[PDB]
């Protein structure tokens, strides 16, 4: 009673996902996704696009639903022990949201700066360009929409 | 409330520790992403690492963060662990992206590319801050050296890579040439702003929630303006 | 590795790429190769693109797998831009050096900072071995023999890190004067110098003096990791020495989509998109960026002292594949390129083109 | 107060009706006059009616009005009759001036000159407004399409006038040529600002009167900023 | 025939929204406690419709007017 | 008691005036006032200048006087029926002021844009240029100075 | 009275000064003197410095102790 790492699924379920994504972009994008007119691109690369936006909409709304109808409802009047316990959690998300950002700011945000300095740009659909402008930001944009969406409906003040 | 004094102290020194990160590995981001577009990579290619043009940009731009970040933390926690709190972020931020990416992706000499040193300044800032904990004072002095220090600071990492050879009847700097070798391209696009003033913002910004209380205390932007020493920290170019 | 995604129109009126070859084809970990090319600077330069007054030739090296021993362009090897001229022609070739594994196409390009990165033809380079080897050297006047692809990186981490060190020196250290919370309420609650007060302050006061005094060092010792060092060289050299038939195109039409284009050049071969349109009427080819069974002419020969209202037909596949039927979009529908005419013997007097071609669709 | 319930209702539904105009045929003005100087007549000559350059200007500029106008009306009257309230004004404003003037004065082909369609967007705005009546939401989404829609919207009135002929070995668009024929001149002056920040202002502005209460609620300027979709509604240019 | 039939779907909001009481009947109809009298459902779904109507009735133009020619060019210009 | 169209003189006395002005500018300006050095200009055209400014000063001040010394004086304390009756009027002016603007914003404001695109500009004294920069705006600038000038002295609040 | 403090590099690639003399040497309160010079404009002009398209010749007169009866440059005396 006062929770542990609900961050398990978090940090873990992310650092590996994201990390890996860096591996997968090592291969295909750099031995297939090296030209938009080259098929090996639109199958073993440009694939992670109509693959990312889909999710980042159902996901965006995902937390919208679950994280909502799963609110104290009869909130406000609540267990004074529960409040500084429902934060332990709130102040947990913004920690995942935390690192979450780092990728969409200190990784595929500046990795797209080494990419600029390689290819004479094909489309705004190159690798780093695909996992940034389209992935990373929307990637955790959800996190946020939840780590406040949760906090407004599962905590007093935020009303 | 909290149960036993060994939890009440627990789910504190832990939420507190686990907390400190949230801030760092999050502010960092919002910071780097910025310092990038701002400091047009005078913090990227040794060949852009010069005298005037360079230690005139990063100097300034390298603050409306390292600053508010300070005024932030020091304020509500008289914790002079701010100005530097920022920096590291950028350094450990870029320094990271610098390796693996540039290096392990289209391998680039850890030489041609590599961030500029800042840790130093930060200190001569977070400190002229600690002692004498008032704004203006920490602004004038502090901001001042914060820039003078710049170049002199970077001399180490920089100095050596400036010796010169004679490539075909012409003169260049180890630096220059490193830039001649291992090639790249242009800039080369732009739109780069929807994702910014959109959702990533007011879909994360709102907090708020309807009521004030905020990190709009960044009225540190000021801190930056008084920089006019960084524009001084220039004429340290003969 | 670029192109295609470059609205023909301009790609076909900025730089004319002829005589393009490649030294090796299979350089290894350290063998040098030379990009080979002579390029013309169109006469009716697209107002869209800035004046190729200042620009630069280069390695279309997806990731630097070779290097840069030097360059050749105009009548000079230049580090910064140079100045191409509206109409004249300059030769060029550029020294590199296998550095990394793989086998990739490699374009030669004269990127124009004046709003543009125009890429002329390129050619795959089977570099072999392990990057693990490779060593691009040189030597500072001082005679000191240095290896570039690995010089000084040590120096960095050895300094551009030992602060990300004196980093924790604040980080942790200041989790002593109670981290957050233990500092927050430790704040609102009346005056709170618990964090500050003396001690704490003088502690930094120290670190400050330590830090700075431990900095005069670098600027002193690193002021001796050489005694004499220069700035960064750069700028421009107005110089650039060029090299040393009359087309008109009055009339023209092309496909949509197709792969054909007609002309009424009144007064060999045909380039434009850095593409080859040989006059098979006289050829034996010596890839995807070049048309074998190129140009289709009226076999009637044009020899010294004469003239003709000649008609030329451009036909082949690469005129669609490599994106040229793109004149659909491109604002100014005009076209551009060269006309490689040869002597009965084989001594090419070459004229250019440039004209408003008209299309007809499916 | 009001006399009989048939006057009290009368000198209401009438002052109310007669009122609605005051606003429209007055805001309109202050709006058009603006949209003019702002949208440098990318909404004037078909020959300026292009792809990039154009649906990048009107899009944006075409809002710090269509916006506040909204936030205005919808606010104090939860009347989603705003965003569109604006538009029409411009259209019925220009569309008017377009005829008689250009047409009946130095007759100009109703073809070469003719405003751009906006009615559409306005709707996909005043609506993503109605439903979900909050700012930010109506800003991000709404502003977004508000621009994408632009061009696609205007396809009708525009599309056809782009077929091409071959005038003397050269190529042009029905459009282009219409611009070649029937000629004009330049820009061609300026000062155009006394009459503005003068009297027409603080001699009409003061209202106020000494006390607040206002149409400074135009803190919709914001609305505009988040437009960064209109700058998106660009790259719908191959 | 097109750059007008919207200055048409114009009144479609103009008048139509003088039903949910014009000004005054809407103003006090506002300060006075919460006022969705203007909004609430109905009203909303009504537009929700008009929106979909309008847009669906727009894919038309871009489709039919995408056939008032099949092949068309940009605007030629330059030097 | 609660007034009708005091707008009679208004809308009417304007729409015709202004309208006509468009007719008169059809002739002279376009068959006389087509050159500033051409006399037919400074008599049958440039005439409507030392003809407009004069008025738009006496007029500006006109309402200043009348609309003033014709104020309730002992205002504030006033017939609660009269207030929401003195508005019926106030909210009448801003309706004339309304359309009034339209001309100085959607007419001789953009008509001067078709004119630019005709003559290679003579002086800032061409037709549209004369009925805008000098006419239209000052033309109703008064309206305003009154529809508030009235409202401040004939209504409570505005004090 | 200037120079030295002018990074050679450019000072040595902007204008070539040959044939330089001076009429008098001891003019008095009102006697005229003439600066004498022929100058070349380098061929590889330093991109750093703008195109000497527009410029001007002059008196390096620390404080005007002489005047300006006229000038000579190119094939003209220009103000
Ligand atoms: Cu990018
Ligand atoms: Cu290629
Ligand atoms: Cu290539
Ligand atoms: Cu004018
Ligand atoms: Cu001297």
């Amino acid at each position: 009673i006062v929770d542990l790492r609900g961050m398990w699924v978090g940090v873990a379920g992310l650092n590996i996902f994201y990390l890996i994504v860096r591996i997968y972009e090592q291969i295909y994008g750099w031995r297939a996704g090296l030209d938009s007119f080259a098929p090996e691109f639109q199958t073993y690369w440009l694939s992670i696009l109509w693959t990312e936006i889909p999710l980042e909409l159902v996901s965006g709304l995902a937390l919208a639903g679950w994280l909502w109808k799963t609110r104290d409802r009869n909130v406000d009047a609540v267990a004074p022990r529960e409040e500084l316990r429902r934060h332990v959690v709130l102040v947990e998300w913004l920690v995942v949201y935390a690192v979450a950002i780092y990728w969409g700011a200190s990784f595929f945000t500046e990795q797209d700066g080494t990419w600029h300095m390689t290819v004479i740009r094909d489309t705004d659909f190159t690798p780093s360009h695909i996992i940034e402008f389209y992935m990373s930001y929307p990637i955790y944009s959800i996190m946020a929409v939840g780590a406040f969406f949760y906090a407004k409906t599962r905590i007093p003040y935020f009303a | 409330p909290f149960h036993s004094v060994a939890e009440a102290a627990g789910c504190v020194k832990t939420t507190d520790w686990m907390f400190l990160t949230l801030l760092f590995l999050a502010v960092l981001g919002g910071y780097h992403i910025h310092f990038m577009l701002t400091a047009g990579d005078w913090d990227f290619w040794v060949d852009w690492k010069d005298r005037r043009m360079w230690p005139t940009v990063v100097p300034i731009l390298g603050v409306t963060f390292a600053a508010a970040a300070q005024a932030f933390f020091w304020e509500n926690f008289k914790l002079p662990f701010g100005a530097t709190f920022a920096v590291s972020g950028l350094l450990i931020g870029e320094w990271i992206n610098r390796y693996c990416n540039f290096w392990g992706w289209t391998y680039f000499p850890i030489s041609l590319v590599f961030p500029s040193a800042l840790v130093v300044p930060a200190l001569w800032l977070d400190i002229i801050m600690l002692l004498s904990g008032s704004y203006v004072i920490t602004a004038v002095v502090g901001s001042l050296g914060w820039g003078l220090l710049f170049y002199p600071n970077n001399w180490p990492a920089i100095a050596a890579l400036h010796q010169a050879t004679e490539q075909h009847g012409q003169l260049m700097s180890l630096a220059d040439l490193v830039g001649f070798h291992f090639v790249r391209t242009s800039m080369p696009e732009y739109i780069r702003m929807v994702e910014r003033g959109t959702l990533r913002t007011f879909g994360k910004e709102v907090v708020p929630v309807a009521a004030f209380f905020s990190g709009f205390v960044s009225m540190m932007v000021y801190f930056l303006w008084w920089f006019v020493g960084k524009w001084y920290s220039t004429t340290k170019v003969i | 590795h670029g192109e295609k995604s470059q609205q023909a129109f301009l790609r076909m009126r900025t730089l004319n790429w002829y005589d393009v070859k490649w030294s090796k084809t299979s350089l290894n970990v350290n063998e040098s190769m030379v990009l080979s090319g002579k390029v013309h600077v169109f006469s009716a330069w697209p107002q869209a693109v800035a004046n190729p007054k200042s620009s630069f030739l280069n390695a279309g090296e997806p990731g630097p797998v070779l290097v840069r021993t030097a360059q050749f362009i105009g009548e000079q090897f230049a580090p910064r831009s140079v100045s191409l001229e509206v109409g004249k022609d300059y030769a060029f070739s550029i020294d590199l050096k296998a550095r990394r594994a793989g086998r990739w196409h490699v374009h030669a390009q004269i990127n124009v900072e004046g709003g543009g990165p125009i890429i002329g033809p390129g050619q795959w380079i089977e570099i072999k071995g392990d990057m693990a080897d490779f060593k691009d050297p040189v030597t500072l006047l001082d005679g000191t023999t240095v290896d570039l692809e690995t010089y000084g990186i040590d120096r960095i981490y050895a300094w551009h890190f030992p602060w990300m060190i004196a980093a924790a020196a604040w980080i942790l250290y200041w989790f002593f004067k109670k981290g957050i919370i233990a500092s927050y309420l430790r704040i609102s609650e009346g005056k709170d110098e618990e964090q500050i007060g003396d001690d704490d302050r003088r502690v930094g006061a120290i670190v400050l003096a330590v830090t700075i005094l431990a900095t005069i060092i670098g600027y002193a010792v690193t002021n001796s990791t050489f005694p004499r060092t220069i700035p960064l060289q750069a700028g421009l050299q107005k110089p650039l020495t060029p090299i040393i038939v009359t087309a008109e195109l009055k009339g023209g039409v092309y496909k949509v989509p197709g792969r054909e284009l007609t002309i009424q050049v009144k007064v060999g071969e045909y380039t434009a998109a850095g593409l080859r349109f040989l006059n098979p009427d006289v050829f034996t080819t010596k890839d995807y960026l070049l048309a074998d069974r190129g140009l289709s002419t009226d076999p009637t020969p044009l020899a010294p002292g004469e003239t003709k209202t000649i008609e030329v037909k451009v036909q082949d596949a690469r005129w669609d594949i490599e994106r040229l039927s793109d004149l659909a979009y491109d604002t100014d529908s005009q076209i551009g390129g060269l006309l490689m005419f040869f002597s009965p013997s084989g001594k090419r007097y070459a004229t250019e083109i440039g004209g408003p071609v008209i299309p007809k669709f499916v």
